[PDB]
């Protein structure tokens, strides 16, 4: 049953692209709940976690997305980005963001391609 | 004039690029400069309405809701996105809801000036 989750994540993309907030709150919650059970290391798991953290970040809900991204910051770059910006907003957990993002930059330096919305280059 | 249009298009593209990521202050500066540059162009030009809408969207995005609300009220009729920005400002501020209604009812009834555009956050 992956077609339904793909469709609803695309709906989340469209919603957030429409500048509607608290709309993908419920939908990201739903994706998180649905995909927490199927796997804990699949690409869909990291995608759902990133979308959930982004939705929580955008809706003036920082003390939740902070820890949410903190748990799985090392899995996806977008999760680490959300974690770092939430650390900046809340002035907490800053060293962990520094280490994770230094590790990310070193990966680019040493000799990740998800095209989801609001993913920084 | 040959390069004048190219600069406006490039500035618009940079503004959509900046707003695509969670980078807002740079979006603020680019929207400000594009809005200032478009002053010479006549109001009939679509570029002026587009720049005003982008500036309104930006000024809304950074919580400066008042300023967005005025910059939307001046040219609320010209563009659909400006009307959207005005309605959002009105709902947050509970100021001038009535003209927001008078504009939104007309824009929705006519749909079902400039109405359709390829910019970001153009309402459906």
């Amino acid at each position: 049953a992956l077609s339904t989750i793909i469709q609803l994540q695309d709906c989340i993309q469209q919603a957030i692209q429409q500048l509607n907030y608290s709309t993908a709150e419920f939908l990201a919650e739903l994706l998180y709940a649905e995909c927490s059970i199927l796997d804990k290391s699949s690409v869909y798991w990291s995608d759902a976690v990133y979308l959930y953290a982004l939705s929580l970040f955008l809706n003036k809900s920082y003390h939740t997305a902070f820890q949410i991204s903190k748990e799985f910051k090392e899995y996806h770059l977008g999760i680490a980005y959300i974690f770092g910006r939430c650390a900046l907003q809340l002035s907490q957990g800053v060293n962990e963001a520094i280490l994770t993002l230094l590790s990310i930059i070193n990966v680019f330096s040493s000799n990740l391609n998800s095209n989801l919305v609001h993913i920084p280059d | 004039d040959d390069q004048a249009l190219s600069t406006i298009i490039q500035l618009q593209d940079c503004i959509q690029q900046a707003i695509q990521q969670l980078n807002y202050s740079t979006a603020e500066f680019l929207a400000e400069l594009l809005y200032a540059e478009c002053s010479i162009l006549d109001k009939s030009s679509v570029y002026w309405s587009d720049a005003v809408y982008l500036y309104a969207l930006s000024l809304f995005l950074n919580k400066s809701y008042h300023t967005a609300f005025q910059i939307s009220k001046e040219f609320k009729e010209y563009h659909l996105g400006i009307a959207y920005i005005f309605g959002r400002c009105a709902l947050q501020l509970s100021q001038g809801v009535n003209e927001a209604i008078l504009t939104l009812l007309s824009i929705i009834n006519v749909f079902s000036m400039v109405l359709n555009s390829n910019l970001v956050h153009i309402p459906d």
